[PDB]
């Protein structure tokens, strides 16, 4: 119940749940096993790890999302990607270490894979040739790395929201990925400037134009003249960033008028890039290329949940009380 | 049911698909180093 | 990942689909009687 | 022990796992709830129960497979049906009894649904406008009803196969539906003539040209089968195993329930391939070198089971087997 | 062969295909019949006539697009519009004068209705609260009335594209308006830019002025030069990659899906059509392709 | 009651008079 | 009027120069494939050897690897990927494309002096052998078949393998009977049961043009039906299940045949 | 995996090219 112990217990919780190095190593070994199974069918292909497992924002129970790159040409996802995933399904079924498979229709078709022990705690989501996920993973991984407070803030926002039933992978539009963009937006456009607009500051590193086989994954970021005054930023504690996050979305953000763009570094007036709608109300632009009357009920529950979380945490500074909330009716 | 839980394994009438294979093998392996980027930007005890 | 776990909920570009509705309301209820057919072929103690 | 003791152990096991009336009523009420949710979007549609829940061969953990009928026209399954299922997904998300949904790709697109208490033990599988499953379900129901031995047999064949991992819903081509066809084929073409060919004997009732809104669902079948079966339940399970272990030739033979016979595999209907070797014709409208290992294991599991049941006549020994 | 002949020929073709006022009266009667049946379900609703049948650009076999307005808020077209249209379909299935109905899942869901009795030559396409159809129809109707040459021009351009396999009617109309804005002869102004608060997006559509009459080198040019010019413009001048049509700004714009990118208010064929018409001035030879 | 309808009855009948507006700019 | 047809034919048909080049190229392919499949045989199939090809014609090849039947779903793709894995490093090969289809294909384009020849390679799909074996005897039964085929094909331009079967059918079934049912007449020679390595490619077989073309355009404009009639080559007749059963295993296209007849 | 010998087979197949030249004209 004091701003220093709020900060540290945010940090502590993050450390309890964040993806361990052992877990990442087991995932990369598993990926190697899958690639040797797939390579007789696609000999020049590459199997990329994308999303949570590599973007810095994943926990010790995240899927291994994989992106099989085969061609620099576009591959149609409605029809052709289904043939490729089904062909790969056929090939993986003869493998002893593969236990079950299933073709899911997400935003793109997705081959979902589970495994025999000792890998039976890792699920794999494999997509065919969608290089946009590689660019995306790459960009978030530098947002994740830019400032030490970013990842533990995201860990706790994610878990709070899970417990309030606001982040739920079984329900459409109830995404964890969006929450990440919402945090990155806040850290760019809230009271404390913790993050720059990396797409504007380093359009060379993150260009939509660059072949993903030349993406820079080994060099730190050079500094930029006056895009983040990083010691004014450091006056703000972790604890207060969480409170500020709950405050901004509960009491400042106007979901009817405003939208979120990470690529532009600002909120925009709802007026080539796809826009997501988290819970069908929070319109959010992907960095890379009117409402149902029944949505309104759910909207009001979302906003309420935020108002309550901000009230609670601002008052008692108590992370375990915040996290001891219960879901949404 | 008749429909099971998986697409037809025999030839269903999909249209032909021209693949021009591009080499992505060493690229997918170099992408793992983002792991170092993460670890090298994590303070050991703040 | 950004592909999530469900199809796009916005428009998403699909072609128009012309539905001429045919009435199936009562057909679906009558079909339930199959269950009685099963009950009736079952012996109590064979 | 005895063939009468083994016959009763088979029967017992059936009654233990067979879909109860209480479960059937609960599924039917859940179907009704889903229909009222779907109705504003499709006001003249009807939600049919298809497959395990209604075809006689279900057990108490069977999915409730549903078929939403909307139009007598063909509905394209590659794209149009995904649009329909996605629309229904959006509608059902607002409902408090619906907890979780997912679009998977089976032989056709399929909406999987899970539910809040008190229906959380029921999973639903919904397809869009595929009336072939309604006909299928109608036909298998008369097969399941023709002779009281059909269903307990299928009950026990199903579980043995599950416990040996050759029946597994998470692995492609390892389906339970095909096992049913395999049993039906045996009772038609094996030594004991137990089932007729219903599609040939009753063209008028099982015709693929009948509108599914007029399928007969009330009337038992009028009189062939001499009812000359003093063959016990236990003999029929042994014979089933024997027929598939030692008489059926997987590289020469194929199965056709609709033709009521074995056909030379070198020959409008879709042929399934169970485990990628056993070719089976659907009643209604060259192997991979890596398939040999699995074929050999299937063939072996049948030889073992037949050897064991032929000897001990002991059902509980048979079900204590290990997977593959 | 001569271009006063071409001008009168274009005009004559226009008057053969144009929507007669008798056809318009029949369409309004049928609309009233639809309203009588729909009114018990939505007693405060409004059934607007939208599209070709009212905006001046329709022929006699043209569909009647209708817009049912029920709310001033914006009706979601994924779920709410399908429900509203099914609520109308549920009533119309008991009306004698209505014959068949199709629901059309599209970006904007449509209720497509066919009639009996003396109206089986008229098809209706009804949407639920898509007021942008109303704004569009209002604007186009002022373009349609601004200069007596717009409609006959549009009539033959629509028929040429039909007989040459070539693009919806609405796209073509916008191609014609754009050309008459930005071509050699400035025939039409940018109405949204000249009367900004009279065609503003932000106005309640019940406010729309429906009787305002709007307040030299152009009168020179003939129907014939207009049509030759139109075909010239899209054959040799408009870049179907570099450029797009914007009506709101009477100007072509950088394209930054479809062949001619058109922003709504709210190619060897063109080459050989221009070749033919420019050389012979023979409208019969143009539309016998 | 729970959804917000608005009055368009007069609005939709008034919109018709665009017909006359076109007619009164067609030469005879 | 026959004469000009033979002119177009002799003008566009495959030269013996081109065919030597194709055989040379195929030998170059085989030199590179041999380390991978030492016992394999690389057959020429299709237009390039059955006697119906242009000079622009693809060379279709068939790599035979086993006596058994090769699964075209998984094994064929793995086999073809083993060839592409090698041809990747051969200078004379310019580019490759893997074509996922019911019969997977390796499509290959070549460098330097072979830029005009494209190869389509299937894995162990031996019915392609048989079909070209038979059709090479159909093209040599009467002198009129190959020239007729030539004009029929470029008329379609201004599928080829089906145009041919339609032509062969009309010469079996129409007004004048030019060609027999070869599969019925010499059942020993063209049996499905003969190993493809001992097919008779050596011994001959034991026992006009102007009006055949306009009769063809008559047979298919107003004389042939499409859902009561189909084409069978294995049995000479017109049978019912443009439907065509191969020797071994839509009103706009009637109005098209109709007006082309008014000539 | 049983590979079979089609080397001589494939080469002998070439001489169908003679069969047609011996027919035309
Ligand atoms: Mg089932
Ligand atoms: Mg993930």
């Amino acid at each position: 119940g004091a701003m220093d112990v709020l900060s540290e217990k945010i940090w502590d919780y993050h450390n309890k749940v964040s993806q361990t190095d052992e877990m990442l190593q087991r995932k990369l070994h598993l990926r190697d096993m899958l690639y040797t199974a797939i390579s007789p069918v696609f000999p020049l292909s590459g199997l990329y790890v994308v999303g949570s497992s590599l973007n810095g924002f994943g926990n010790n129970s995240s899927d291994m999302d994989l992106c099989l790159m085969i061609t620099n040409k576009d591959l149609d996802q409605k029809n052709d990607a289904v043939v490729v995933l089904n062909l790969i399904l056929s090939t993986l079924q003869y493998e002893k270490f593969v236990e079950s498979q299933k073709l899911i229709l997400a935003k793109v078709p997705i081959l979902r894979i589970n495994f025999a022990a000792p890998f039976d705690d890792i699920t794999v989501a494999l997509n065919a040739n969608n290089s946009v996920a590689i660019r995306n993973t790459h960009l978030l991984c530098y947002y994740s790395s830019y400032d030490w407070r970013v990842r533990p803030l995201v860990s706790v926002v994610k878990e709070w929201a899970k417990r309030k039933g606001i982040n739920d992978a079984n329900k459409s539009s109830f995404t964890s990925y969006s929450l990440v963009l919402m945090v990155i937006h806040f850290l760019q456009c809230g009271p404390t400037k913790v993050l720059p607009n990396l797409q504007q500051s380093y359009p060379n590193r993150f260009s939509n134009k660059v072949d993903v086989r030349t993406l820079n994954v080994t060099m730190a970021l050079e500094e930029v003249a006056d895009d983040i005054d990083q010691s004014l930023s450091e006056k703000t504690t972790l604890g207060e960033l969480l409170i500020g996050f709950l405050d901004y979305y509960a009491n400042e953000f106007n979901y009817d008028r405003d939208a979120i763009s990470i690529r532009q570094g600002r909120r925009v007036e709802r007026a080539p890039h796809f826009w997501r709608s988290q819970w069908r109300c929070v319109c959010i632009e992907e960095p890379f290329t009117a409402h149902s009357i029944y949505d309104e009920m759910v909207f009001e529950a979302i906003k309420k949940a935020f108002r309550e979380a901000h009230g609670e945490l601002q008052h008692n500074h108590d992370l375990d009380k915040l996290m001891e909330c219960e879901p949404i009716k | 049911t008749l429909f099971d839980n998986h697409p037809v394994q025999q030839y269903s009438g999909f249209n032909p698909i021209d693949f021009r294979f591009d080499d992505y093998v060493e690229g997918a392996k170099r992408f793992d180093n983002l792991a170092n980027l993460i670890r090298s930007s994590t303070p050991t005890d703040p």
